[PDB]
């Protein structure tokens, strides 16, 4: 029951660095430039009610 | 030894040797062998006296005629053996010892008297750093501390002039060499020299704290312990337990610890170990004595043989089992008893049922006594073998010993002071004590098994209180309000609805009876039944004459049944009281009446009449319940076909996506609350009326006989609810969570419940009875804490003198008449004469006490408002005048003298409390009159706008309701300029809607008519492009804040007000020109272009939970500020803006030529209720919200912050539906706002922001401008209760209470002669309370002093 | 300063827990005890929890107590206590921190340490060949031991038979009386001969505290004296330290440096007039102290400073041995911490024990100082353990008897597998099968009287002892009642009667008289007293007399 802590920190302990963190506790949306200002991908299950 | 005033101040070694019978001075107790006590140990006989009674230790002397010769074999004063609990014997501690109480008791008496902080302190007492006592002047300050290495160095730095200690010989050095004038002296320098406020509050509070210490006969260094008292030997004993196992107190212990530690100091010093030996003896012993003291503060108590922590002598006064509130309250108490009470009709309502063999132990003494005198015993002990063979005369002598002598009977939680009531004797067979009926309301007992305790009156002067005090029929009037306290309860009041209730067609219709007495006759007969409607000639006796009774024959259209009942109604009575149905209601204010008419003695013989006739008939009903009885609808079925099917609809439509999740869980609860409800019904209506029976002809629908249906009408037991849980469905159980669960109960009690439904009942029957357990065991907290805070308030004058009063009239809440006047100007007694309305007279003098005669007159004229004479303005000196507590009580008559009035409104105030919710509890834009009558406006600043309607410029105009009467039977709050249609103080007509306006935003309107223009609405700096841009409607609103630029901030935005060239016509009154300016969000719609109406929206600006709880009660008494406070005016004059937006917005008020620049901070997240261009009252709503009492207080004055508080804590009450009367919550109001404080204290002696109380300053300017000086102003004050008893004059008081140390420690330091004259006091130190009888006894003593 | 936000949350929300303490405080201390300090100073502060549980409802609900006045103390006390340093909690950690900057070896360093011992009684001992008082106290106590007046093994304590002491005495008196024989010819070879025939006896130290004790009376007399003179010239008369020493040094016998003194035209010599007779007489007293011993006050101050610094010196090195050892006496402690005692008590027991042991040490056996101490600090533990441990103190040899039954109960409680008899245990103890009772009746402690008897509403068993020796109301009632009985009956009599009958008796008097005294009142201490006595008794014993007395009779 000792002091808090960014709990990001045990995972950094656990050998994990900022890349893998986020690519373990996110999904993902690109984004390209296409030959025009910055295309996006999208999934229609991304964009509900927003 | 009638002493005096007790006494406490600081242990001067001196004296603690002359506390002394010699020295102990080794460790041992006793002798392993012989079990003689070792000498001198904590125990000793030299020291502490003798063993036996008068028998040495060796044992040369042991004849009482050597008593005072002391043994010249083993010195031991041959005296009693309970001298042996009075000698105090001493310890020699080589070094020096700081006593743990002037050390860390918080704020250290040591640290603030030497100018020190702690850790310093600490340091020097642990050995952690020298210190210098003084060094001298060379370099070092007095207090400067050192460590180990600077010490060695200044050691060759000042060899010479030089000291420098550590341990408790530093300390004690320091406050020896002390000097206390020179403090004083100094410290009046630096109060004339350093001005700075918080500086010099500092300094001039530390002055006041030495001249406080140089005031007691003190000395600073008796702080620090050089001799220390042993407790004597048998306040902690060591008892011979059986077996040889003795069973020894603790102190025992840590008085060997410390002896051991002493004596081991001694030896090290003889041989002079190195210091680091010496250092850690040292602070062994500190140690040791710390733990002796209190066993705490000290970081970590060293705990004893077992693993708890050994108690200590700072431990055996305090908490709940120390001698305070567990040895000097809590006592047991020779002449009681119990038993498991039972029922007992057979008793006048004056006396206890009581068994024999309780009654033959209770009175041996008296039973002795008796037998003795009658010489059937000649010795004592003869008449002790008597009574213990149980012999045929000694219950004839018991029969005559137990005559007239009242027993105390008492319940196990004694709330209220009905709780402990006496009653006679009655000698009986068995072992119950058998109980009255109709006193266990008051007691609050069924007879489930509970256990009454009776104790019995020893004395004369308690017999007589016993017998004219606290017989039971003495108190038959509830302490809380006047309605009596002896409503018949669940038999009784059956009996008689079933008697007094009329079938259709019983035997004997019709017929005329010559009075009641053959009514009687004809039903005892059976020539006809209890009930069937019937002419009698009954005779009852109105007494409107002088106290005269005027008979008055009639025949009465009434039935057998009401007539019977007439047989046992007295005379004063009218016969319309007992002609109805006679519920429980109507039966209780039978009572109600029979006493506020009759007086005492006829209303207690007819509360016993009406018993015995109620469970005669109650009994003759033969008023069973059978499974017949419970009738459930047969439309029941339907009703829930139908919900079931509403369900499907919900379900379809939320797989249609129509709707969320929580709507079809809120639609669902809807549709089954609404199919309960119209089942319910559907029930009631099959149940109340379903008997249909035939008089003569075809047929004709009744109330019904249904035993249930009897049972839940009289008022008996139950209700619709229970009736609904048996009958129809019961409803949707609400898990414990406090969200309801959406599967309702589609059975009821006379069907099953299958599993899952009795399981889901389970939820909410398991929270009842997880609430209920908690409630009993926390049953009395809040009468604690008010009878901490009220109880030294007794009334002790018969006449205050004023003319001050609080204005009562009726409350009512924007609708029907809520509380009215004759409920609240019962009992109190006017303050200023009441005039009819047209003056006419002098209708009632100022001192007539208000009984129900004055009513009368008040409400045959219409009264509306009578300023009556209130406690919180009561001009007594330590008391409560006669008259201004008014008259309430259990009597009828005014208030006696002395009649502890503190205790028994805290108990009015908490013993309803057992009957509200513990958990708090949340219940949750036009004017409408009701009925005829001419309309009322207080406030009201309207003005005759061109298009004619009304419309009101002022923001506190109420809208009252006055009948051609002149009283106020409504009153409503019009927001500000509501659109208003009638007249002020004319005639409307009844339900007819009056007074509309804007419900969420707020218009502008206009003062006078005149010309428009602008000023300073630039957009893009105070204004924006806003329009309803479909319409055309150019709106440039004014922009706020953030949205104004940096210099925009230092911009006006304004409405200017333009005449008919160009120019302002100066404001009507004043001479502020034409013109309204606004804040942000003062939305603009028109613009520059337009003649103004008076009524013109030039803006539109947009925008009660009572908790009902006991909780809400604690809270309220506590006076807790809220957490949106609601701002509130200042100064009564002109408003303005301040600084703008430093976070907080500030504004100003201005007066007309007075101290004006008073500024407020306010959160400007929250909305200003305030124009930016009017005049604020003091006392007036800037903001909403709920007001803080402190600033009632301090604003309007006190009789509003009482008003307020009176009508909170009574809104709590009667949501509830509990009566308690207002007496109550202003006495203890008047303990709260107690203290007080001091603006200019001038011709007086008190510091200027200086807190004292009310009754002292108050009678020292009283005295003051009595002679040709000049008063003092002072500030009232309004404390919670929980700290408004945290001052208390005594400290014997304090110490039961409060935390008992620091009272103990403060006191101490202060030299507080603290007198008696309290009831804590007293009933501490065991002589007569000075409240109740006891308050002669104490003005003998007042008249013995001071003469 | 974040504690302080700590204080301002906990005085907002009106609680606190566990977890948010333990988040807002100073790092870097976590001993626990600290830590228990400091929530009970947010305990003594406007919080009042500390928590665990946030809440709480109707149970004992909307709780508060102002408590003026300590708010500003306790939050000062934290922030005080987190900006300075960690302060130090308890009294063992004080000890162990306190002599943990003890340098912790001395690898036969201690041959130094106890050199510089051995310097100090040294030096003292050519003080205690030197010091006249010695050898006549040696010679008295001679004296007075053969008469019998007290024994010859209780004054010395063995050289390096109390004849041979006894001839070694008169040899000694005879070296001292030819030392005092010779009032300047030879006095060094005196005193030569007198110090090498005594530097090899021994006396007891209560003995030697009696010689430095007669030692520092004198030193304390001279010291008196030379406050006589030089208070009272300097400090008296403006005669400053220089001026004052010029003539107080030296020779410092003689009236003249202080009288001639007051001739030499100063003025000091000018106002020493009237302390004239004062400083005669601390001279005075100066030159009968010289008379007392023989040599000057100068030989006596170099005599005592020489003794005083080989004391220092041997007090010094005993504080650096036992600051070294201090850590062996705490190992060593350790092995008892549950006997009925404390840690700190058994170590200073200990630091007794190895005081004796320096005290007692020599390293002409070749010990290793460590293990050699090491038992007297176990021994003097012991004896402590034993001594002040239980509640009633037991005795030693019953304290051996004690752990002797317990050894042998545990041997043959896993021996004869159930348990022993106190029969059985008469037979592998061979006590005499009583004793064995009486130990282990007596060998238990006592019960703390606070005791909680948990099975009531909340009780203690101290709340259940009855009292025994209260006389019970009915007995007291029937005492009034049989005097006022018996008072009837002798008033129904005669006053000569009721007299006699009064007096042989203790009835309504003191204590009760003899027939010597019977009869140095009437006259008669012979027959006429037995003759009322017994016929009185005689004539009260009529029925129809006496018959309440007889009902007063419980049978
Ligand atoms: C621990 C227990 C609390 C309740 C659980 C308390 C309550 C009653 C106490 C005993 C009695 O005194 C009787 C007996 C007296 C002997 O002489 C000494 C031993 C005995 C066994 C006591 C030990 C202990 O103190 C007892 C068990
Ligand atoms: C039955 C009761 C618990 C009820 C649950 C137990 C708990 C402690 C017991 C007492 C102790 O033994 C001490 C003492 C010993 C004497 O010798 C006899 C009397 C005493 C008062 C005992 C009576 C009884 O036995 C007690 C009250
Ligand atoms: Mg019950
Ligand atoms: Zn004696
Ligand atoms: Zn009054």
């Amino acid at each position: 029951r000792r002091r808090k802590l960014p709990a990001t920190i045990i995972l950094r302990a656990l050998n994990y660095t900022t890349e893998q963190i986020l690519d373990l506790f996110f999904e993902k949306v690109i984004f390209e430039i296409r030959d025009n200002k910055l295309q996006m991908e999208l999934v229609p299950e991304r964009l509900r009610g927003e | 030894e009638e002493f005096d005033a007790i006494k406490i101040a600081l242990a001067s070694p001196d004296m603690i040797r002359s506390w002394s019978f010699g020295e102990v001075k080794k460790p041992e107790t006793i002798n392993y062998r012989t079990f003689k006590p070792e000498r001198d140990g904590l125990f000793c006989a030299r020291i502490f006296g003798p063993v036996k009674d008068y028998e040495c230790l060796c044992g040369k002397y042991k004849r009482l005629k050597h008593r005072g010769v002391i043994c010249e074999k083993c010195g031991v004063e041959v005296t009693q053996t309970k001298v042996r609990r009075e000698r105090m014997g001493h310890i020699e501690l080589a070094s020096p010892t700081a006593h743990i109480w002037f050390l860390k008791s918080l704020p250290s008496r040591i640290g603030l008297l030497l100018d020190m902080p702690l850790r310093d302190i600490e340091r020097v007492l642990y050995f952690e750093s020298y210190v210098v006592i003084e060094g001298g002047m060379t370099n070092l300050e007095r207090q400067q501390i050192l460590t180990e290495e600077q010490y060695l160095d200044a050691l060759e730095e000042f060899g010479d002039e030089f000291d420098a200690k550590m341990g408790a010989e530093a300390i004690q050095a320091l406050l020896k060499s002390m000097d206390l004038e020179q403090e004083c002296e100094q410290l009046r320098e630096e109060l004339n020299e350093t001005n700075s406020e918080t500086k010099r509050k500092k300094l001039t509070k530390r002055i006041k704290l030495l001249e406080a210490f140089v005031q007691s006969g003190n000395k600073p260094e008796w702080m620090i312990l050089t001799v220390l008292p042993v407790l004597p030997p048998d306040l902690r004993p060591l008892v011979p337990l059986d077996g040889g196992r003795f069973a020894t107190s603790d102190l025992n212990d840590l008085y060997r610890r410390v002896i051991n530690r002493n004596n081991r100091l001694k030896r090290l010093l003889d041989l002079a170990a190195p210091d680091i030996i010496v250092r850690n003896e040292k602070r062994m012993l500190q140690e040791a004595v710390d733990a002796l003291l209190d066993n705490g503060r000290r970081g970590r108590a060293i705990t004893g043989s077992n693993k708890r922590p050994l108690k200590s002598l700072a431990d055996m006064i305090k908490g709940k089992q120390g001698r305070f509130r567990q040895n000097l309250l809590g006592k047991r108490v020779d002449y009681s008893g119990r038993s498991v009470i039972t029922v007992g009709p057979y008793l006048r309502l004056h006396q206890c049922g009581l068994p024999k063999k309780m009654a033959l132990e209770l009175f041996k003494p008296f039973i002795y006594g008796k037998l003795e005198l009658r010489g059937l015993a000649t010795t004592i002990k003869a008449a002790k073998k008597m009574v213990e063979r149980e012999e045929a005369v000694v219950w004839d002598i018991l029969d005559e010993v137990i005559r007239e002598h009242p027993v105390l009977l008492n319940r196990a939680p004694t709330l209220h002071r009905l709780g402990i009531q006496a009653f006679e004797p009655v000698l009986i067979e068995g072992k119950a004590i058998q109980l009255h009926p109709l006193v266990c309301a008051a007691y609050n007992a069924d007879f489930d098994g509970d256990q009454m305790a009776v104790h019995v009156p020893l004395t004369l002067e308690a017999q007589l209180e016993a017998r004219a005090l606290m017989m039971s029929t003495n108190n038959i009037l509830s302490p809380a309000n006047g309605e009596p306290i002896i409503v018949p309860s669940q038999d009784v009041v059956l009996g008689l609805y079933y008697m007094t209730r009329d079938c259709v067609n019983a035997k004997g219709e019709g017929m005329v009876l010559t009075g009641p007495k053959e009514a009687e006759r004809l039903y005892r007969s059976g020539l006809a039944s209890l009930h069937a409607r019937v002419k009698v000639r009954i005779t009852e006796y109105e007494k409107d004459a002088n106290g005269e009774l005027v008979a008055k024959t009639s025949l009465k259209d009434t039935t057998v049944g009401r007539a019977i009942l007439w047989m046992i109604v007295p005379k004063g009575l009218p016969y319309s009281i007992v002609n109805q149905a006679l519920g429980k209601k109507a039966i209780s204010k039978m009572l109600n009446t029979c006493y506020r008419i009759l007086g005492l003695k006829p209303t207690v013989i007819f509360a016993d009449q009406i018993m015995y006739t109620g469970f005669a008939y109650a009994a003759r009903s033969g008023a069973s319940v059978g499974i017949d009885d419970m009738v459930i609808p047969e439309k029941k079925h339907e009703i829930i076909s139908e919900a079931e099917a509403e369900v499907a609809e919900i379900q379809e439509q939320f797989q249609s996506g129509l709707v969320t999740a929580g709507e079809r869980y809120n639609k669902v609860i809807d549709i089954w609350a609404a199919a309960n409800d119209r089942v319910s019904k559907a029930m009631m209506d099959n149940l109340q009326t379903e008997t249909v029976i035939n008089r003569d002809g075809q047929e004709e629908k009744q109330v019904s006989f249904n035993s249930i249906y009897m049972m839940a009408d009289s008022g008996a037991r139950g209700s619709a609810a229970q009736i609904r849980q048996l009958a129809g469905m019961r409803g949707l159980m609400a898990k414990p969570d406090g969200s309801i669960i959406e599967t309702p109960i589609t059975a009821n009690f006379r069907e099953g419940l299958n599993v899952l439904q009795y399981f889901i009942s389970t939820h909410g029957a398991r929270k009842g009875l997880a609430d209920t357990a908690l409630k009993t065991a926390n049953s009395g907290y809040l009468t604690r804490r008010l009878v901490d805070v009220a109880q030294d308030l007794v009334v002790t004058e018969d006449d205050c003198g004023t003319h001050e009063g609080i204005m009562m009239t009726p409350v009512i809440e924007g609708g029907d008449v809520k509380e009215p006047l004759r409920d609240r100007v019962l009992g109190r007694v006017t303050a200023e004469d009441v005039l009819k309305p047209g003056t006419a007279d002098i209708l009632v003098p100022r001192n007539t006490l208000l009984h129900e005669q004055w009513c009368d007159l008040l409400e045959e004229n219409s009264v509306d408002a009578v300023k009556v004479r209130s406690v919180v303005s009561c001009d007594t000196d330590f008391g409560v005048c006669a008259h201004c507590y008014g008259r309430d009580l259990a009597r009828g008559h005014i208030i006696n003298k002395g009649e502890a009035i503190g205790v028994i409104a805290a108990q009015s105030i908490g013993e309803p409390g057992t009957q509200l919710t513990m958990r708090t509890f949340h219940i949750g834009s036009s004017i409408q009159v009701k009925n005829k009558g001419s309309i009322k406006l207080s406030n009201v600043k309207s003005v005759v706008n061109s298009s004619g309607k009304l419309v009101i410029t002022s923001r506190n105009t109420e809208l009252k309701l006055i009948d051609e009467f002149g009283r106020t039977k409504e009153s409503y709050k019009v927001p500000y300029g509501a659109v208003l249609a009638k007249g002020d103080g004319e005639q409307v007509a009844g339900g007819e809607t009056v007074a509309n306006w804007d419900p969420h935003t707020m218009p502008v309107i206009t003062e006078v008519s005149g010309f428009v223009r602008f000023t300073d609405m630039i957009d893009g700096q105070t204004i924006t492009r806003q329009t309803d841009e479909l319409t055309g409607l150019s709106s440039l609103v004014v922009l706020d804040s953030a949205e104004r630029t940096a210099g925009g901030k230092d911009l006006r935005p304004a409405l200017k007000i333009v005449d008919a060239q160009g120019n302002d016509v100066l404001i009507p009154g004043t001479d502020m020109p034409a013109q309204y300016f606004l804040p942000g969000k003062a939305i603009v719609q028109l613009e520059d272009g337009v003649q103004i109406s008076s009524g013109d929206t030039l803006a539109r600006i947009p925008q009660k939970d009572i908790t009902g709880g006991l909780p809400r009660v604690a809270d309220l008494f506590e006076a807790r500020r809220p957490k949106e406070p609601a701002i509130l005016a200042e100064i009564s004059g002109i408003v303005s803006f301040g600084k703008e937006t430093k976070g907080k917005r500030r504004l100003v008020i201005t007066p007309v030529d007075g101290s004006d620049p008073y500024e407020e901070m306010i959160p400007k997240w929250r909305q200003l209720n305030v124009f930016e261009g009017e005049r604020v009252e003091r006392g007036d709503v800037i903001s909403d919200g709920p007001e803080a009492p402190h600033d009632i207080l301090r604003l309007r004055g006190v009789h509003a912050v009482t008003r307020y508080i009176v009508n909170e804590v009574q809104d709590v009450y009667r949501l509830q539906g509990v009566k308690i009367n207002d007496k109550h919550i202003e006495v203890i109001v008047r303990q709260m706002l107690r203290k007080a404080t001091i603006v200019n204290a001038g011709s007086s002696d008190f510091l200027e922001g200086e807190q004292v109380e009310y009754s002292r300053v108050k009678i020292a300017n009283r005295e003051l401008e009595a002679n040709g000086k000049v008063g003092a102003t002072y500030s009232r004050d309004l404390l919670g209760i929980t700290k408004a008893s945290l001052a208390t004059e005594s400290f014997i008081s304090a110490a039961s209470f409060q935390e008992t140390t620091r009272v103990l420690t403060e006191a101490a330091v202060a030299g507080k002669r603290d007198e008696l004259r309290g009831l804590k006091e007293n009933v501490i130190v065991g002589r007569l309370i000075p409240a109740g009888t006891g308050y002669a006894y104490h003005q003998d003593r007042m008249r013995r002093r001071a003469a | 300063s974040q504690l302080k936000l700590l204080v301002t949350r906990g005085k907002e929300q009106g609680y606190l827990t566990y977890a948010e303490v333990n988040d807002h405080l100073p790092e870097d201390i976590v001993d626990s005890d600290q830590i228990e300090d400091i929530i009970q100073m947010i305990n003594d502060m406007g919080i009042q929890v500390m928590e665990e549980a946030p809440d709480a409802d109707d149970l004992m609900l909307a709780e508060n107590t102002a408590d003026e006045d300590a708010a500003e103390a306790a939050a000062q006390v934290l922030s005080s206590v987190e900006s300075e340093i960690g302060r130090t909690t308890d009294p063992v950690r004080m000890y162990m921190r306190e002599m943990g900057t003890v340098e912790l070896l001395t690898r036969e360093g201690e041959i130094d340490i106890a050199k510089r011992i051995e310097d100090g009684i040294n030096q003292v001992q050519c003080s205690v060949a030197e010091y006249p008082e010695a050898i006549t106290y040696l010679l008295e106590q001679y004296d007075r031991v053969e008469a019998e007046e007290a024994r010859l093994s209780d004054l010395i304590t063995g050289f390096v038979d109390p004849e041979l002491a006894r001839e070694k005495f008169a040899e000694l008196r005879a070296q001292y009386v030819v030392t005092r024989d010779t009032i300047h010819a030879t006095a060094q070879e005196e005193i030569l001969k007198l110090s090498e025939v005594f530097k090899q006896f021994r006396l007891v130290p209560k003995q030697f505290d009696y010689l430095v004790n007669s030692m520092r009376v004198m030193m304390d007399r001279v010291r008196t004296q030379e406050r006589l003179i030089m208070k009272l010239c300097v400090e008296q008369c403006k005669m400053p330290k220089k001026n004052f020493i010029t003539l107080f040094t030296g020779n410092e016998t003689s009236d003249t440096w202080f009288n001639a003194a007051i001739a030499m035209n100063k003025p000091w010599s000018e106002k020493l007039h009237d302390v004239s007779e004062e400083v005669h007489r601390a001279l005075q007293k100066l030159q009968q102290i010289e008379e007392e011993t023989g040599l000057t006050i100068e030989q006596v101050k170099d005599i005592n400073r020489r003794m005083s610094i080989g004391e220092a010196k041997a007090r010094r090195a005993k504080k650096e041995m036992v600051e070294a050892n201090l850590r062996l006496v705490i190992s060593i402690a350790k092995k008892y911490t549950n006997r009925g005692l404390q840690f700190l008590d058994l170590i200073q027991e200990g630091n007794i024990g190895l005081m004796k042991a320096v005290d007692k040490f020599e390293y002409r056996r070749g010990y290793k100082f460590s293990t050699y101490a090491t038992w007297w600090i176990r021994q003097a533990i012991t004896r402590s353990i034993a001594d002040q441990a239980r509640t009633i103190r037991i005795p030693v040899h019953m304290i051996e008897t004690i752990n002797k039954l317990n050894r042998i109960s545990r041997q043959m409680l896993q021996e004869m597998g159930r348990e022993p008899t106190p029969e059985e245990l008469a037979e592998r103890m061979l006590m005499p099968e009583d004793k064995i009772r009486k130990v282990l009746k007596i060998a238990k402690e006592p019960i703390s009287m606070e005791t909680p008897i948990g099975d009531d509403e909340d009780s203690h068993l101290g709340d259940f002892i009855e009292d025994t020796t209260l006389e019970l109301p009915l007995d007291s009632a029937t005492t009034e009642s049989l005097r006022a009985a018996t008072h009837d009956v002798l008033a129904g009599l005669t006053a000569r009667e009721a007299k006699v009958l009064r007096m042989r008796f203790g009835i309504d008097m003191n204590t009760d008289y003899t027939l010597e005294e019977v009869g140095k009142q009437f006259d008669v201490t012979r027959e006429r007293i037995r003759q009322i006595e017994a016929k009185a008794l005689r004539k009260l014993r009529h029925p129809s007399r006496s018959e309440v007395l007889r009902s007063f009779l419980d049978d």
